[PDB]
Order: structure tokens, then sequence, then C-alpha cells
């Protein structure tokens, strides 16, 4: 496993210099994030220089999008099967309470739990209400 | 902020050439802050080696181009990450080296 690398970053942070939540932002957001982890997700939006205030809307996205998943994923009582995996809560998908190997083992599942794709969904939500405001 | 009144004896001390007069300022911390801002980076990550380390992986392809626009920035972050990680350097190049071996 390789995490996000300097190059994709350094594309991702061009796209902000040159569009900083324009529509364009979104597409290229997501093809950046191209089979990105949860915690590749935060190195990028941790990246992000100059836009405070943008930043701080997308993690109170971010946020509400996690209560919510928990609110509609309710975790099964009792003990799992071969210690194969506790369920993703919304601070796990969102990369804050997991692991690298956790998010990995969910990633590659059989079947999967696709935890980056999911966490680039509300990224995208956040980056959605950002375009929203600014345009 | 970016250094500790320890770390920042150490920055003051140290010289931008081996044997050089100049040595570094807070202004280069400054500096540095703004124009990582200026390409939409976040100079937070000035804050940690983690960070510095970061920012010097993301920085080094331009220096391969053969453009200098990034070289300053480059250095200046070359010598915090030294200081960071409490590897003692005299001067720029001192850090550089740290730098090429890691």
């Amino acid at each position: 496993h390789q995490a996000i690398s300097p190059r994709t970053l350094n594309a991702w942070v061009k796209v902000v210099e040159e569009k900083a939540f324009s529509p364009e932002v979104i597409p290229m957001f997501s093809a950046l994030s191209e089979g990105a982890t949860p915690q590749d997700l935060n190195t990028m939006l941790n990246t992000v220089g100059g836009h405070q205030a943008a930043m701080q809307m997308l993690k109170e996205t971010i946020n509400e999008e996690a209560a919510e998943w928990d609110r509609l994923h309710p975790v099964h009582a009792g003990p799992i099967a071969p210690g194969q995996m506790r369920e993703p809560r919304g601070s796990d998908i969102a990369g804050t309470t997991s692991t690298l190997q956790e998010q990995i083992g969910w990633m590659t599942h059989n079947p999967p739990i696709p935890v980056g794709e999911i966490y680039k969904r509300w990224i995208i939500l956040g980056l959605n209400k950002i375009v929203r405001m600014y345009s | 902020s970016v250094l500790s009144g320890g770390e920042l004896d150490k920055w003051e001390k140290i010289r931008l050439r081996p044997g050089g007069k100049k040595q570094y300022k807070l202004k280069h911390i400054v500096w540095a802050s703004r124009e990582l801002e200026r390409f939409a980076v976040n100079p937070g990550l000035l804050e940690t080696s983690e960070g510095c380390r970061q920012i010097l992986g993301q920085l080094q392809p331009s220096l391969q181009t053969g453009s200098e626009e990034l070289r300053s920035l480059y250095n200046t972050i070359a010598v915090l990450y030294c200081v960071h990680q409490r590897i003692d350097v005299k001067d720029t190049k001192e850090a550089l080296d740290k730098i090429e071996e890691e």
C-alpha cells in the first residue's frame, strides 16, 4: 500500500490555487482522490492553505454526515464472527478513529465496506455547499 | 505557532551559507508561511516534522524542473525540519545534507 503521492497533492492544491471552490474543484477532487483511504483524504484536506472558513465549513459537514451515518447504521449486538472487523462508525469512515490497517481491511474485505468512497461522498457534499456559497 | 522559544534560539544561530555572515531570522518563517498560502498549501504543516517532511516531498519535483522558483522555500523548510527534528545544523547546506541522506 502506497499513500496518496506528493505529485497528486500538488495537482490537488493547484486545483485549489487556480479554481478555489468553483464547480470545477469537485470533479478534480474526485479524480485526484482516486483509490484514497480516509487517511489520504484527510492528508488532502489538511494540505489546503488559504481557505480557512471554507475548510471549517467542510469539517462541519463531515461531522453532520458522520452523526447521521451512525443514526442510520446502528451496530449489531454481541461479539462478531472470527474477529472479522468491527463495523465502522462515522468517525472511522472519516479516518478519525480508525487505523490505516482498519481502513484497508474494510476496503479490501469480501464483501468490501468502501470507507474511502463513503468519506469522499461526504467531502463532495461539503464542497457542493461551499461552491453554492461562493458562486 | 511554528517554533518554541528553544527552537527559536537554535534557528537564529543558523547560517544561510556555510561560514557565511547572514543567519536565519523569524522573517524567514513568516515569509515561508505566506509563500505556502499563495500556492494554497497549508502553512500549519510547518509546525511539525511530519508536515515539513510532507512539503519537502511536494517541492522536490519542482526543483527537478530547472526552475528555482521554490528554492529558498525549500531551503527554509529543510532547515525547519532539522530544527523540529533536533538535528543540529550550522547552515542551510548542513540541513540539505541531512535531508539528502534521509
